[PDB]
């Protein structure tokens, strides 16, 4: 069973690129699909984007298209996501979600598509 | 060695290469370059009487 | 050296009786000194 550990929280005044990070224990990231969700008070919870198993690998919302990219270390085992150009309205909690990337023996194996283990947020605000 | 040459009926295994008889002589042998198996007789002999 | 047989065994006794000769497979130029050994198993991930 996956536990998610988290980053710190931070504030940032807008116009650069921040750094949200998940660490992964148990099972390593090539096993594993990963996504991501902001959280905004008054809000309920959206989701930024995460990885595809199938047609595609790595792909984002539409309302955040070419503003967050996501990389992924299997060496640190480590989910790092960035995005610039920070808004007032961004003053939210980040969410790594992760789930199996397949389910089954390998003689017969099915696809997997969710969000299964949520991982502490991180609190990003953009002020002054 | 001496001898003639010919065609076996003899089911070689395939790490099989020489062959041996009752008495543990070279009896068959298998050519490395074409892999088929070549009967190893010894030429013709007998005594004389006269 | 490794010597190996594959035979097809009607279900009961895992060692049947009767003779299977084993066909020399590999011979291996190896030499190192072997006094132990351990035997390899495949392991599926769970998944679930
Ligand atoms: C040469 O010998 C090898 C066995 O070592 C054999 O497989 C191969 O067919 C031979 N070459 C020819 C042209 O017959």
């Amino acid at each position: 069973e996956v536990q998610l550990v988290e980053s710190g929280a931070e504030v940032k005044k807008p116009g650069a690129s921040v750094k949200v990070s998940c660490k992964v224990s148990g099972y390593t990231l090539t096993e594993l699909s990963m996504h991501w969700v902001r959280q905004a008070p008054g809000k309920g919870l959206e989701w930024m984007g995460g990885f595809d198993p199938e047609d595609g690998e790595t792909m984002y919302a539409q309302k955040f298209q070419g503003r967050v990219t996501m990389t992924e270390d299997t060496s640190t085992d480590t989910a790092y996501m960035e995005l610039s150009s920070l808004r007032s309205e961004d003053t939210a909690v980040y969410y790594c979600a992760t789930s199996t990337a397949v389910a089954g023996t390998p003689d017969l194996f099915d696809y997997y598509y969710g969000m299964d283990v949520w991982g502490q947020g991180t609190t990003v605000t953009v002020s002054s | 060695g001496t001898g003639v040459l010919t065609e076996s009926n003899k089911k070689f295994l395939p790490f099989q290469q020489f062959g041996r008889d009752i008495a543990d002589t070279t009896d068959a042998v298998r050519d490395p370059q074409t892999l088929e198996i070549l009967d190893i007789t010894p030429c013709s002999f007998g005594g004389v009487s006269v | 050296k490794i010597y190996s047989k594959h035979t097809p065994i009607n279900l009961g006794r895992d060692l049947p009786q009767g003779f299977s000769a084993l066909e020399p497979l590999v011979d291996l130029p190896i030499g190192i000194n072997i006094t132990r050994f351990q035997t390899l198993l495949a392991l599926h991930r769970s998944y679930l």
